[PDB]
């Protein structure tokens, strides 16, 4: 019973392509042409934190909106603090590749997982003394793409075996595992609820996945290539995507189509990572001809262009409270834009 | 004043015209990007600097010496210095290069750990501190004020004297020929030269360890050429010092001198063309 | 207060970077591989450490990767050589495994990552490829061949293929060595390979090459 | 027996999400412009601050 129920899928795929259609009444450019445009934000430089020898790969913020991770091919994961451009901490790493890092929310913990197939867990109190590595999480047959903290005690990570995760860190194990995807899940994004994550992969797919469950609510398919990136809209209902075709999308959870999609004739170049203002209102997108582009995120313009770089951006972040937008190149140079 | 004049304050201001943007244009091509900050950029950068002020600075000066309004001779000593100042720098700048390009070829292994920019900082400032100093010795008294007090006693007046300013009659020939030309200019040009044929014989050796013969005789062509230009520079306006200290009856015409004079400041057009253009990442920073 | 700090951490970055940008590092692709990596094993990912003639070398080892490669390729830019191994007898067996070779090495020539980067060649495993040749012949693989079965002309006409592949002209080279079992011949032209690469690129940044 | 097995596991998870109602995209995309038009006093890259707020200076 192959050809039947493959008869029986395609079906169901049409009906629900149709049902996503039935309830697309109009587009949403026609309705949000009544808003007041953005205009021009050009953004000036406020630090540049040059400590590292390779390239920067990733980077996350703090919920103090002052201490930042990153992590570079060196071998480094440096707790930056942004305001007097300090080092906190500096990290060694056993691994050289470092292709994600994440910051706890208390502001506890340090985690980063590359190509080694492990994820790490650095304390950063530590009464007895310096920086220690605390616990190894390792389940994977794939590079860990993007890892993110829910608490001080579990942590949801990505992969490249297909699978994203949950573990737990006291004990040591997958607390429970995603499954369903087809190609390489490159990234994941939380929503502040902190119960559903979206996650995007290589099969030009972004799918939302509930903590407690394990299932896949909802499946979005709107890409004509791999997803590099992804993050959730403020509130916890729309997600924008990131892709290699030149196209920024913004998925909607409730309507479960896509709302609308960014791509400029003068663009062929990929989107390396997104992310969201504190409003919702502006689109950042990193990309690889060396420059971030700011979409404004309701009437679908490009409201700036933040050229500061001299290679591509490959990863950029946001503060908690919306002050100052960190871009992440590979010629070792943290921009901090405000 | 003269025609033979006005044709060298012509072909002074166009070499300035080409030489300032030249250098701008490469310590601008270094300032933007973050990939040419090594050592051998540091020493790029030191010679566009003392190019750029050789430009800026030494034909104004120059235009100015050979016009020759009348002063009193230790304002036109203060204005004849920064000549020399700058023109040594120049040479000890494409000295500091040439060893530079010699380490990277004899000791290519360790060549990150031995020339650090720490050093490579260290060996400009040493090379432009030695600049001052050859350039500044006049000043610090060796010249023709003796001579020009004596003959200004003999015609009878008293006070400083009112000269008007012109560069042989104030300056020393002894100073120009034996100490600059002999100590200071002959010994960078013999040393690049050892340089040069030792670092090709590095890499005819390791080359050999027809396109190969390309490849050989294109490096070949290119140390030839910075060789021939560096010794058509500067080698004719120090000969014709040379031959008026030691024959003084030998009798020169005014617009060989100038023609010296002016491939003496050539050189400065010349440098960025032959040094930075050549290298591939300062073609794709300049492109981009 | 905190700048102390701070620069304490900023020498201790400064001295590590020292130590680490001394060592060369190597990726390597396979089929033979396990030959090279027991043979200089003196000292996700499997990185091996050893130290010839006041030469530091980390190779790193991307087998184990069952994902796409354009993914994580992007990662290994900026290594020294990559150490690409070839089984010879990989002919006759499966759809060919010595085409699947050939498309693996245009691929990572032709790969826009590595332009400058410079290819070890080793093609592997001489003594069974000489057996098998006089065995079988390369009509199986190859249409355009004239030296049937000779050990000299076969390897010499592989080796022709596998360096005729390369579309990029002057701008990178393949070093190509049959694989000898005699000890410190195979490390001794991973040696000179990089000592050659490194002195290419001295000359090339010069702009003097 | 594996082919058909995850193409079962598709399908009956296909079901299932398929299963759920969907709100139209009108009054959802008015829910969005709401919660922009609501948080667009405190963002400070939207609405700009001068140098007494921020920390950058
Ligand atoms: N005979 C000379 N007449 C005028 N200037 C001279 C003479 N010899 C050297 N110089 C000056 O010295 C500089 C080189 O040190 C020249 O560029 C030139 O300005």
């Amino acid at each position: 019973e192959l050809d039947q129920l493959r008869q029986e899928a395609e079906q169901l795929k049409n009906q629900i392509r149709d049902a996503r259609k039935a309830c697309a009444d109009a587009t949403l450019s026609q309705i949000t042409n009544n808003i007041d445009p953005v205009g021009r934000i050009q953004m000036r430089t406020r630090r540049t934190l040059r400590g590292h020898l390779a390239k920067i790969y990733a980077m996350h913020w703090g919920t103090d909106s002052r201490l930042l991770v990153s992590a570079s091919q060196d071998g480094k994961l440096i707790i930056w603090d942004s305001y007097t451009t300090n080092k906190v901490h500096a990290i060694p790493l056993r691994s050289s590749w470092v292709m994600t890092c994440a910051y706890a929310p208390s502001g506890n913990y340090v985690a980063c997982g590359g190509l080694d197939n492990i994820c790490s867990i650095y304390n950063l109190k530590t009464r007895e003394g310096n920086v220690r590595v605390s616990r190894e999480l390792a389940g994977h047959t794939g590079y860990l793409s993007c890892c993110r903290f829910l608490d001080d005690n579990q942590i949801v990570t990505s992969s490249g075996d297909t699978t994203c995760a949950l573990w737990d860190i006291e004990t040591g194990q997958q607390t429970t595992t995603f499954t369903g995807h087809t190609g390489d899940v490159m990234s994941l994004s939380l929503a502040p609820d902190t119960r559903l994550f979206v996650s995007g992969a290589c099969d030009a797919s972004a799918k939302l996945w509930d903590v407690r469950e394990g299932m896949c609510r909802q499946t979005f398919t709107g890409h004509e290539s791999d997803i590099n990136a992804i993050c959730f809209f403020p509130n916890g209902n729309a997600f924008a995507t990131g892709s290699d075709d030149a196209t920024c999308r913004l998925f909607d959870l409730r309507a479960d189509q896509e709302l609308m999609t960014y791509s400029h004739d003068n663009i062929i170049c990929g989107i390396t990572s997104v992310s969201f203002s504190k409003s919702g209102r502006l689109l950042l997108a990193g990309y690889d001809d060396f420059n971030c582009n700011v979409w404004d995120a309701l009437k679908a313009d490009r409201a700036g262009v933040l050229a500061g770089h001299d290679n591509r951006v490959s990863c950029l972040g946001v503060t908690d409270d919306g002050m100052a937008v960190a871009t992440g190149s590979w010629d070792s140079f943290l921009k901090i834009w405000n | 004043i003269s025609a033979f004049q006005a044709a060298y304050i012509g072909i002074e201001v166009l070499i300035a015209l080409v030489s300032v943007p030249g250098n701008v244009l490469v310590i601008w091509a270094v300032k933007v990007n973050q990939a040419l900050r090594d050592a051998t950029f540091c020493f790029i950068v030191s010679l566009a600097v003392a190019d750029v002020a050789v430009g800026a600075l030494v034909i104004p000066l120059a235009i100015l010496i050979n016009i020759g309004p009348q002063t009193y001779f230790h304002t036109c000593l203060m204005v004849a210095c920064p000549v020399l100042i700058l023109t040594q720098s120049s040479i000890l700048a494409l000295l500091a290069i040439a060893v530079d390009r010699y380490l990277r070829v004899k000791i290519p292994l360790r060549y990150k750990m031995v020339v650090t920019p720490r050093r490579a900082a260290v060996a400009i400032a040493g090379c432009w501190i030695l600049s001052f100093v050859v350039g500044l010795t006049p000043m610090f008294g060796w010249n023709n004020l003796s001579a020009v007090e004596r003959a200004w006693a003999a015609n009878g007046s008293m006070g400083e004297p009112v000269i008007k300013c012109e560069f042989e009659k104030v300056i020393s020939m002894e100073y120009m020929v034996y100490f600059n030309f002999f100590v200071w200019v002959l010994p960078p040009l013999l040393l690049m030269v050892l340089i040069y044929l030792e670092v090709f014989y590095l890499i005819r050796k390791q080359l050999n360890k027809q396109k190969y013969y390309g490849k050989e005789l294109k490096i070949a062509k290119s140390l030839a050429l910075i060789l021939f230009l560096f010794a058509l520079s500067w080698l004719p306006l120090h000969i014709l010092n040379c031959i008026t200290l030691f024959c003084p009856s030998c009798h020169k015409p005014s617009i060989l001198t100038y023609i010296a004079i002016f491939l003496t400041h050539g050189n400065s057009a010349m440098n960025p063309i032959v040094y930075a253009f050549r290298i591939q990442k300062f073609r794709v920073t300049f492109l981009k | 207060a905190a700048a102390e700090r701070s620069k304490m951490i900023d020498k201790n970055l400064r001295e590590d970077g020292e130590k680490a940008a001394r060592e060369v590092k190597l990726l390597l692709l396979g089929s033979g591989k396990n030959t090279i990596v027991k043979q200089m094993k003196i000292i996700g990912i499997v990185e091996t450490h050893f130290t010839f003639k006041d030469l530091h070398f980390k190779m790193f080892d991307v087998g184990a990767q069952r994902s796409e490669r354009k993914k994580w390729i992007h990662c290994f830019e900026g290594v020294t050589a990559i150490i690409f191994c070839v089984a010879l007898s990989a002919y006759d067996l499966v759809m060919n495994r010595m085409h699947a070779s050939m498309k693996l090495f245009d691929s990572i020539c032709n790969n826009k990552w590595f332009t400058d980067t410079s290819i070890i060649l080793f093609l592997n495993k001489k003594d069974l490829f000489e057996e098998k040749i006089t065995h079988s012949p390369l009509t199986i693989c190859f249409p355009e061949y004239t030296g049937a079965n000779k050990y000299d002309e076969a390897a010499s006409y592989i080796q022709s293929k596998f360096e005729d592949l390369n579309k990029r002209k002057d701008t990178k080279e393949i070093y190509t060595h049959f694989t000898c079992s005699t000890d410190t011949k195979n490390v001794q032209f991973v040696f000179d390979a990089v000592t050659d690469v490194i002195i290419k690129n001295n000359l090339k940044d010069c702009g003097l090459f | 027996t594996a082919s058909i097995a995850q193409a079962r596991k598709l399908v009956e998870q296909l079901k299932m999400e398929a299963n759920i109602d969907r709100i139209k995209v009108s009054k959802a995309a008015a829910d969005l412009m709401a919660y922009c038009e609501a948080h667009a006093k405190e963002d400070p890259l939207l609405t700009p601050v001068p140098a007494s707020e921020n920390p950058f200076r």
